[PDB]
């Protein structure tokens, strides 16, 4: 039987931020 | 600070399948909740106090793909419906709730946080019922108190006519008991 | 990445706008009946409500909508134009007290911004700072109900 | 006159 694989992540530690321009 | 969350997909279908067989994942890990996949389903796994926990009905007794090959489960409890592997290097852990709040917040697979009112040791009601399709994939996800500490892990939806009005969860207490056994 | 809060400006000032339910909301005393800029030209307001100091345009590109609160919490959080989060204790239908007062400067340019609940859901729109001698100790806000009602 | 967007804030702090 196969391994459980991480296909993404959910981040709770992020705080409001101004989206930087590039 | 309010509870906010964001999701990021780290790999696709084929890369997932290869990694599943290989059991070797060299991807970088970040975050408190990992979006997890077997060959049949995708759900969530929450890191709490150094252990990455999830639902047994999802992970079964499988190992978790890591950069050092597959990692055996640290804990398994078919009854509590829990499994736990060492938290992946890179992940951040949540800590158990110690304020006994009844105002809970469920974090879904899509990174939405929905409020639920604790109505029992393993149950809470959705203040805003949603179709179960929304909750699909959220098993193993966290139920947080206002302070952002872990109260439980989403287990099953209590639905009727396809709409969920309540949720069933594994309170963080069962975690300590599983480790103690 | 998409943003729920837009930092906006007129020739006169700068303030904020918040996207809730597919509408980009802000304070009438900032925007007026002004139109909003777009790559295809200006787009007119979908909703104007001088009474509630509320105006809304169709949500712009690069934005995502905020979900209204449904938990009735009183522990609010005001997000400023500098992305600072300020804990506010709700005192009334449209009033809340800063848990830790701040000079007016700290809250300037943030009207139109959101007041979030513990779940990050929209409770109201920051309407104006209520200050005593240059110190904001409370704030006035437009509850989401008004927005949901105006739509 | 027209209101123009001079910046954006992402509440979750998503870098992506
Ligand atoms: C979770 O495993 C997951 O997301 N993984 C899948 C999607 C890839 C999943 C979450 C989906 C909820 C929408 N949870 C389950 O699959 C669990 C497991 C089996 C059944 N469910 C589950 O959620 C059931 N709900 C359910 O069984 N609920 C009750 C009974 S009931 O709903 O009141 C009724 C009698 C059927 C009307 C029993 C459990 C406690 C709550 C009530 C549904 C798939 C029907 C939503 C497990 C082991 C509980
Ligand atoms: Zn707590
Ligand atoms: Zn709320």
């Amino acid at each position: 039987k196969g391994s459980v694989v991480i296909v993404g992540r959910i981040v709770l530690s992020g705080k409001p931020a101004i989206i930087p321009k590039k | 600070a309010p509870i906010t969350a964001y999701a990021q997909q780290t790999r696709g279908l084929l890369g997932c399948i290869i990694t599943s067989l290989t059991g070797r994942d060299k991807n970088q890990v970040e975050g408190e909740v990992q979006i997890v996949s077997t060959a049949t389903q995708t759900f969530l796994a929450t890191c709490i106090n150094g252990v990455c926990w999830t639902v047994y009905h999802g992970a079964g007794t499988r190992t978790i793909a890591s950069p050092k090959g597959p990692v055996i489960q640290m804990y398994t409890n078919v009854d509590q419906d829990l499994v736990g592997w060492p938290a992946p290097q890179g992940s951040r852990s949540l800590t158990p709730c110690t304020c006994g709040s009844s105002d809970l917040y469920l974090v879904t697979r899509h990174a939405d946080v929905i409020p639920v009112r604790r109505r029992g040791d393993s149950r809470g009601s959705l203040l805003s019922p949603r179709p179960i399709s929304y909750l699909k994939g959220s098993s193993g996800g966290p139920l947080l108190c206002p302070a952002g500490h872990a109260v439980g892990l989403f287990r099953a939806a209590v639905c009727t006519r396809g709409v969920a009005k309540a949720v069933d969860f594994i309170p963080v207490e069962n975690l300590e008991t599983t480790m103690r056994s």
